[PDB]
Order: structure tokens, then C-alpha cells, then sequence
């Protein structure tokens, strides 16, 4: 179970990186800018 | 109340987009209140579709269906097609025989049987089964004699002993000897009458074999059999077809018989 | 099992679906719903009333198919709701309820479409909550950017999606009608030309098999189709199920060029490289050299070997002399979607953007344009 193991933890690793990129993007105030802008 | 089984050689899309061997396969099934059509090539059950749409043009509940999976060891695989008209008979319930383990190589069957428990009002028989059968043609010894626990299957799950076994058993010429017929069960028991004699030719080729066979176990459905009504359907004669038309239909003739 | 959130694809030929979380959906199958045509059973079961997906495409011979997804847009919810059905309980085998489900949408999807999706999720499934994320954004966001526009093509329906800081520029979304099944009709048609027959069921499947498997994307068309008859290496054969042995030369490269030359199936509508640039060009001139630098393309009809070495050139060649282009081209892109999808609802950030069955309960349908853009 060891390419699970790898494909799992790269996965994780997608999804903290996503924490850092896309969540600044999804904050109440961004929101309310995105929303704004149409 | 007629039955017939018809093993339609290759009866798959080719055939049934031919609108003149879908005219002559048509007329043959319209004859039958119940037809069990065997060897069914019909990877996406179009064929089966097309003969409905036919069948069921003017009123769409002149033929009801029950039909099966694709039933084989290999990659070659046909369907068991039951079509019978509802106002007639009912279907009361349908199941493939369980022929044992297929990857531990015991299952007894390469296509297992279908079998249908039919309601029939306008018969002496209230209640009865049909088992199906094409037999492959190097196992038909092992495979007919396998029939006699298909018999007793019925008889434990449906308390039924009044049951209809037909279709191309394979039970002539190469593939079933004189001698090989005392090995068969179905044969050798008295339960069951066979309709269809040995004597019976239901090739539409130049050979000479009672392949087809129709058997009935039961006293009900014994006693509803009419006299001498069991035969061969030659289309080749009944429709004034040449030799090489007739077998473009199929190399085999359905084998009938009539209840009342 | 019975807390995690749901992710559904809707696509016009596939759907994929799973859970938040997973690197991949747990059940990809045909947008199909097939209905009996005439009264009968299957050999030991009782009366079916419809088959979706696989099921519905292997027995299509006595049903009526329906396809309620077209060009990206849902136009049968009755069709839809048995997808949805078989989605839930036959494919992912859970309680809807039990769930959170993110669903997907085509780029401008109707508002009433939009709002009918919330709706049934709602009243007919029972779920705790539910979001509508556009397909386009999932990819941008899969691909690890929040920036970038991208060219969304599958079976019904090829997108320009430019995407800047997270949100969709929807005064600058391009649709082009042209894709996957169009394509597979082409090269039908040509290999017809070529003098090939596919009548039978059995023979008409294949195609788009052929077409996933043999055709590319020409780097320079024009050449290769001269090199046509001299070159060695063009030529390649494909065995079908029966055993007949088939032969595809300059049809492999034709056949996608119609993204490229939509006219080759009689459409005068402009190529994806065009609509790729004049997507950017409707958008503000402060964000384009972000734009050229992130194409990211997404959808299985994006597949074709050297689609993107060709992107490269025709937009090279449209856009100005010495602007950095980059076209991405995921390996994973057939499902980039989804994967963005189970990214998105992964997130702790996520989890208030969530349209819940109070929130449903109090506003109604029209809630989805509040918290789904
Ligand atoms: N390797 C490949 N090469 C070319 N085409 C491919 C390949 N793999 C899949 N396809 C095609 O991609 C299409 C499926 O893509 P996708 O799943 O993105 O579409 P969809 O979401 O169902 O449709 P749409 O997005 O248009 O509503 C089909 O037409 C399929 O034949
Ligand atoms: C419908 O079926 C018949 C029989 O299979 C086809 O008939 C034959 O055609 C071939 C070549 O055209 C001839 O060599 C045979 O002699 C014909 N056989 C018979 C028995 O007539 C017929 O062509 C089919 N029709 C269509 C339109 O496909
Ligand atoms: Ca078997
Ligand atoms: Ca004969
Ligand atoms: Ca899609």
C-alpha cells in the first residue's frame, strides 16, 4: 500500500497549498469585492 | 394455446435489418401465443428491439418479452428471448438456472437455462414452467441429462412438477447416439414425454436430425397436449420459399406443439 | 461513508462522481437515462421503469435514450433526476441526505437552470447543503492558480473561461458548439470517404475509440497533409472486435483540426485558438499578460497529442510579438474538474460557503446567485 501512501500525501499536499492560494480569494471581504466587481 | 422454440441461426442486427428475412421471422413468431427464440447474437439487444417495434406496431402490448444476458464460457454468447402475447398467458416469475461454479469448471451448462413459470387460463393446465435450451452441440449428452435436475430445481423452488423443456438440444445424429440415451436421465425416466421423436426432422438443411425437441413432465400438462399437434414448423414448404431463402431464415425449423 | 461532501460533474457525455477529498471520482459513466420502448424483464428481475449510465448504453437496443445534458446545459430535469438517483444510490451507494453535494455548471448557466439544480437537491434529495461551483474555475483551481484563462472542451460543448483573483469574467466567456461527439461524427464521415462502412452498433462505438487512441493535433496542418502520402510513419491500423483490420492515415490529424478550422463540418464559426484570444482581448489590457502566461486547458477533447504545442503557435502568431505565452496541458485534465471540486470542498474556507437547507428553507432557489458565483 505504498503508491497509495504517496498519491495520498500529494493530495493532502494539493489541498494545504490551496489553503495558502485559493482561501485569501474566499474571505467574506473578497467575496463581497468579486461580488462588487459584478 | 401453441408454443414453439426456433433457434434462428445468427439472429442479430444483420438479419433483422433484412426486411425480407424480418417479414418471414415475424410470420413464424405471429403463430405462437409462446416462442422461445434461441441463439440470439445481440450484443446491444438491438434486434430484440427492431422484432418488438414489428411485433408491437398496431397494439403495443400484442407481445410481452422476457429475455436474458448474454449466456457463455467464451467470448461467443446468445440470450434465451421469450415472446408471448399477455392476453393469453401471464408471467407469474422468471430465473436463470444456477448451474454451479463457472471458474472452478463444474458449471453443467454453457448457456444456463432460462426458465418462466406461465399462467395459462384457457388450458386444461393452470400453471406451468418453460426451461430453455440450446445445448452446445460436443456437450448435448451431459447437458440434456443436466435437465433432469433443472426438473427438480423447478419442482423445489416453485412446487411445480408440471414443466415444458424445449429448444435445439442437439439431440440426434453425431452429437447424441442410440447408445448415449441411457446415460440420459431425461430420457430414461417415465416422467417425462418426448413430443418430438427421434424420427422428427427440424433442420431446414438436407440433414436428416430431431436436433429441436420439446418434453413435458406432469399429468396436467400431459393431459393438455393435443394429439399429434407436436411437428416441425417447415417454413421452406408453408411459405413456398427456395432451399437457399429458407436457410438465409435459419438452418433450423421451430418445433410447436398445442394445448388446450 | 456518511459525513464526507460529495462532489457531481454533470457533464453532456459523462458524469463524475465521488467524494471531497479523493485524488479521484469513484464512478465515471454516460449522461444517459434509457427507457423500455415495449413490457418484459430481464431473466430473474422484476419490471425496470429506466437503466442509467452503463447499463442504459449496453441494452439501448429496447429502451428510448435520453441525453439530458446538452452543449453543457441540463434541458430534462425529470432525465436529470434519475442521474442524480443513480449517482447517489446505485454508484457512490449513499444517502443524499447524509451529505453535503457540490454540483458543477456549464459558464453561463441560466439563472433558472441555475436555480431548479438548488431546488431538486433540496426538496426531492433531502440534502444538509449543497454549492454550484463553475466547471472552468474547478480546472484554474486544480492546476494550483486562482489566476488564467481556460479552455474547457468535452463532449457537447467547448468554454474560454478567463479567470482573475479566484472569479470567472463572465462579459468575456466565449462558447463554441464544437466538440468531442462532433468530432467523433467527423471522423465517421471521413473514414467513410476513405471507404469504411460502420452500420452495425457494434462497428459505430468504435469510432470514438479510434479517435482517442490514433488522432493528434498537427504542429503545422498545411505540411503534414502534403507529407500525407510520403510519409512512412502516418499510417496506423486499428483491429475491430470481429477481427476486420481497419487503416487511419491523415484522418488521424484531420479529424481535431476541426477545432482549429470549424468550417471542415460546415460550421463558420472561429477556432478554438481564436476564440482563446478573443476571449483575452475582451478583457481589461491590466490583466492580459497573466492571461497569455496561464492557459490552462481542461475536458477529455483538450487530450490529443500536441494540442498544446499547437495552442503555443496559433496564439504566438495572433497575439503581440513579444508576449510571454504558456499553455498547461495536466496530464489528469480529462477529470480536472472534479479533482478542483474535491479541492474546494476540502477546504475549512469552504465550509461557510455552503448553501444550507435552512438558508434554502427561509430564501428559496434564488439563494444559488447569493452564494454560488
Ligand atoms: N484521449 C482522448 N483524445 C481525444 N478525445 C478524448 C480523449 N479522451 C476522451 N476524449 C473525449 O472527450 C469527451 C469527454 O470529455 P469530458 O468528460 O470533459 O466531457 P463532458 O463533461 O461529458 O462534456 P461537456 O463538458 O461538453 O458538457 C468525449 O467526446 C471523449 O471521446
Ligand atoms: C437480405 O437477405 C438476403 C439473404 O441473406 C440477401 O440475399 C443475397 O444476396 C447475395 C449478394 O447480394 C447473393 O449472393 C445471394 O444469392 C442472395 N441470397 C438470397 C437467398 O437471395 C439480400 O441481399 C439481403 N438484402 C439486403 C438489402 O441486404
Ligand atoms: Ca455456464
Ligand atoms: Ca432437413
Ligand atoms: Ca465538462
Amino acid at each position: 500500500w505504498e503508491q497509495l501512501a504517496r498519491d495520498r500525501s500529494r493530495f493532502a499536499r494539493r489541498i494545504t497549498q490551496a489553503q495558502e492560494e485559493l482561501s485569501p480569494c474566499l474571505t467574506p471581504a473578497a467575496r463581497a469585492r468579486a461580488w462588487a466587481r459584478l | 394455446l401453441k408454443i414453439a422454440a426456433f433457434n434462428i441461426r445468427t439472429f442479430g442486427e444483420t438479419k433483422m435489418s433484412n426486411a425480407t428475412l424480418a417479414s418471414y421471422i415475424v410470420r413464424i413468431v405471429r403463430r405462437y401465443d409462446i416462442v422461445l427464440i434461441q441463439e440470439v447474437r445481440d450484443s446491444h439487444l438491438v434486434a430484440v428491439g427492431k422484432l418488438l417495434d414489428y411485433l408491437n406496431q398496431d397494439d403495443p402490448n400484442t407481445y410481452h418479452y422476457v429475455v436474458s444476458e448474454p449466456l457463455g464460457r467464451n467470448s461467443y454468447k446468445e440470450r434465451y428471448l421469450f415472446l408471448f402475447r399477455p392476453n393469453k398467458v401471464s408471467v407469474l416469475d422468471t430465473y436463470q438456472y444456477d448451474d454451479g461454479c463457472e471458474s472452478c469448471g463444474n458449471d453443467s451448462f454453457s448457456r444456463e437455462p432460462a426458465v418462466v413459470k406461465f399462467s395459462s387460463h384457457s388450458t386444461k393446465v393452470k400453471e406451468f414452467a418453460i426451461v430453455a435450451l440450446h445445448s452446445a452441440p460436443s456437450d448435448a449428452v451431459a447437458e440434456i441429462n443436466s435437465l433432469y435436475d433443472v426438473y427438480l430445481d423447478v419442482q423445489q423452488k416453485w412446487h411445480l412438477n408440471d414443466v415444458m423443456l424445449m429448444g435445439d438440444f442437439n439431440a440426434d445424429c453425431s452429437y447424441v447416439t442410440s447408445s448415449q440415451w441411457s446415460s440420459i436421465r431425461l430420457r430414461t425416466s417415465s416422467t417425462f414425454q418426448w413430443l418430438i421423436p427421434d424420427s422428427a426432422d427440424t433442420t431446414a438443411t438436407s440433414t436428416n436430425c430431431a436436433y429441436d425437441r420439446i418434453v413435458v413432465a406432469g399429468s396436467l400438462l400431459q393431459s393438455s397436449v393435443v394429439p399429434g399437434s407436436a411437428a416441425p414448423f417447415d417454413f421452406q414448404a408453408a411459405y413456398g420459399l427456395s432451399n437457399e431463402m429458407a436457410l438465409a431464415i435459419s438452418d433450423h425449423y421451430p418445433v410447436e406443439v398445442t394445448l388446450t | 461513508d456518511e459525513t464526507t461532501a460529495l462532489v457531481c460533474d454533470n457533464g453532456s457525455g459523462l458524469v463524475k462522481a465521488g467524494f471531497a477529498g479523493d485524488d479521484a471520482p469513484r464512478a465515471v459513466f454516460p449522461s444517459i437515462v434509457g427507457r423500455p420502448r415495449h413490457q418484459g424483464v430481464m431473466v430473474g428481475m422484476g419490471q425496470k421503469d429506466s437503466y442509467v449510465g452503463d447499463e442504459a448504453q449496453s441494452k439501448r437496443g429496447i429502451l428510448t435514450l435520453k441525453y439530458p445534458i446538452e452543449h453543457g446545459i441540463i434541458t430534462n430535469w425529470d432525465d436529470m433526476e434519475k442521474i442524480w438517483h443513480h449517482t447517489f444510490y446505485n454508484e457512490l451507494r449513499v444517502a443524499p441526505e447524509e451529505h453535503p453535494t457540490l454540483l458543477t455548471e456549464a459558464p453561463l448557466n441560466p439563472k433558472a437552470n441555475r436555480e431548479k439544480m438548488t431546488q431538486i437537491m433540496f426538496e426531492t434529495f433531502n440534502v444538509p447543503a449543497m454549492y454550484v461551483a463553475i466547471q472552468a474555475v474547478l480546472s484554474l483551481y486544480a492546476s494550483g492558480r486562482t489566476t488564467g484563462i481556460v479552455l474547457d472542451s468535452g463532449d457537447g460543448v467547448t468554454h474560454n473561461v478567463p479567470i482573475y483573483e479566484g472569479y470567472a469574467l463572465p462579459h468575456a466567456i466565449m462558447r463554441l458548439d464544437l466538440a468531442g461527439r462532433d468530432l467523433t461524427d467527423y471522423l465517421m464521415k471521413i473514414l467513410t470517404e476513405r471507404g469504411y462502412s460502420f452500420v452495425t452498433t457494434a462497428e459505430r462505438e468504435i469510432v470514438r475509440d479510434i479517435k482517442e487512441k490514433l488522432c493528434y493535433v498537427a504542429l503545422d496542418f498545411e505540411n503534414e497533409m502534403a507529407t500525407a502520402a510520403s510519409s512512412s510513419s502516418l499510417e496506423k491500423s486499428y483491429e475491430l472486435p470481429d477481427g476486420q483490420v481497419i487503416t487511419i492515415g491523415n484522418e488521424r490529424f484531420r479529424c481535431p483540426e476541426t477545432l482549429f478550422q470549424p468550417s471542415f463540418i460546415g460550421m463558420e464559426s472561429a477556432g478554438i485558438h481564436e476564440t482563446t484570444y478573443n476571449s483575452i482581448m475582451k478583457c481589461d489590457i491590466d490583466i492580459r499578460k497573466d492571461l497569455y502566461a496561464n492557459n490552462v486547458m481542461s475536458g477529455g477533447t483538450t487530450m490529443y497529442p500536441g494540442i498544446a504545442d499547437r495552442m503555443q503557435k496559433e496564439i504566438t502568431a495572433l497575439a503581440p510579438s513579444t508576449m510571454k505565452i504558456k499553455i498547461i496541458a495536466p496530464p489528469e485534465r480529462k477529470y480536472s474538474v472534479w479533482i478542483g471540486g474535491s479541492i474546494l470542498a476540502s477546504l475549512s474556507t469552504f465550509q461557510q460557503m455552503w448553501i444550507t437547507k435552512q438558508e434554502y428553507d427561509e430564501a428559496g432557489p434564488s439563494i444559488v446567485h447569493r452564494k454560488c458565483f
